[PDB]
């Protein structure tokens, strides 16, 4: 269904029991190694990307049209950073940085996510992985030792390629509700196209004709009587 | 000497704070780990103009910024180094407690320390601030 969700079940599966994230946000840490047990961790941050390549394809075998709504498949791709700082001061030397136990955290997120088809959304239909990219970039402008040398900043990306259904009737004003009024007026004065509205059959009206001797024809006025008209449900006489 | 002199230049500059003008702006550093240290003089900093930048924590993103510096020319060679490798803040907000609620966040970018008795430094504010 709708995206919202999906994200908030998206990031949950991510922080569920693979990466702990100190907090949410577009910035390296200058908070020190954090003390849990009497045991220093590095700091880290997540950077949530804008969803992008949002396309719906309406080109799928696994769209079905159950004659109420249309249904769509949407492609989206969901990309989360997950950036660690460690400080020089404790990691003196490149090599002695725990890069192994990072790609181990990230291939088990990577894990985790694809298994989990069932838990972030009914009605998704693929999860599939684009190469992550790992890097050993410096921080942004974070120095730790003396001759202010840049803390090493271990970088990696997760790119989620994900495929899911969705209709029309599952967008609502109410997850508009701080971007969009409902109700509003046309910017150059014209009408709003209403969409069909589903439709209750509460009575069926029959009017059946005796057609003449050599076969129906169906054209002609002369060449067929009527019979009766009848009212499905008796109730729709002197109703409609 | 030079032991003195940075003494006499910040008593000296004490005479800028006396007189009213609006580039002196508060700088705090954070730099023992939890508590606050102060540089004396209320300095005074211009603002360099902004550029619009990909983001630093990865460059080749579709997330932009753009990222905003302040030049403090006349400050004290008597602050600690090491307060230098801590987040600053530019007219912040000591409530009752020993915290800061409000102010805008920065970090030393770009150290000029050409003169022997006054650093000179440029701070690039954080992507998201305070205030």
């Amino acid at each position: 269904m709708t995206k919202p969700s999906l994200i908030s079940a998206k990031i949950l599966q991510h922080i569920n029991s693979i990466v702990w994230l100190q907090s949410k946000g577009i910035q390296e840490p200058l908070k020190p190694d954090v003390i849990v047990n009497n045991v220093a961790y590095p700091p880290n941050v997540i950077a949530e990307k804008p969803v992008t390549n949002i396309e719906v394809i309406t080109n799928s075998s696994m769209i079905e049209n159950t004659g109420g709504v249309r249904q769509f498949l949407c492609k989206a791709v969901f990309e989360y950073t997950i950036v660690w700082v460690f400080s020089r001061e404790v990691y003196k030397t490149y090599h002695q940085i725990p890069r192994s136990q990072i790609q181990d955290l990230l291939v088990f997120c990577q894990q985790f996510v694809i298994s989990a088809y069932q838990g972030i959304d009914p009605d998704i239909t693929n999860i599939d992985l684009k190469p992550s990219q790992v890097l050993v970039k410096p921080t942004e402008d974070v120095n730790s030792d003396v001759s202010n040398s840049s803390s090493w900043s271990v970088v990696a990306d997760l790119r989620f390629m994900i495929e899911f259904l969705t209709s029309l009737d599952e967008f609502l004003p109410i997850d508009f509700n701080k971007i969009q009024p409902p109700t509003w007026e046309l910017l150059d004065d014209l009408d709003p196209i209403v969409p069909e509205q589903p439709f209750t059959l509460n009575g069926l009206i029959i009017s059946l004709n005796k057609s003449e001797l050599p076969k129906v024809r169906a054209d002609e006025s002369d060449t067929y009587q009527l019979e009766e008209i009848l009212y499905i449900p008796p109730t729709i006489e002197d109703q409609i | 000497l030079y032991s003195n002199l940075i003494n006499v230049k910040q008593k000296v500059i004490s005479i800028r704070e006396k007189l009213g003008d609006p580039r002196l702006k508060s700088l705090v550093f954070e730099y023992p780990a939890g508590q606050l240290f102060r540089v004396t003089p209320k300095l005074k900093v211009s603002m360099v103009p902004k550029n619009m930048i990909g983001l630093p924590l990865d460059s080749k993103s579709n997330i932009t910024i753009s990222a905003d510096d302040y030049y403090i020319t006349d400050v004290s060679r008597n602050v600690p180094e090491a307060a230098f490798r801590t987040r600053a803040w530019l007219d912040p907000v000591i409530n009752d407690s020993g915290v800061i609620v409000s102010g805008i966040n920065c970090r030393c970018h770009v150290i000029n320390d050409k003169s022997g008795l006054s650093y000179d430094l440029i701070l690039r504010k954080e992507r998201e601030v305070r205030v």
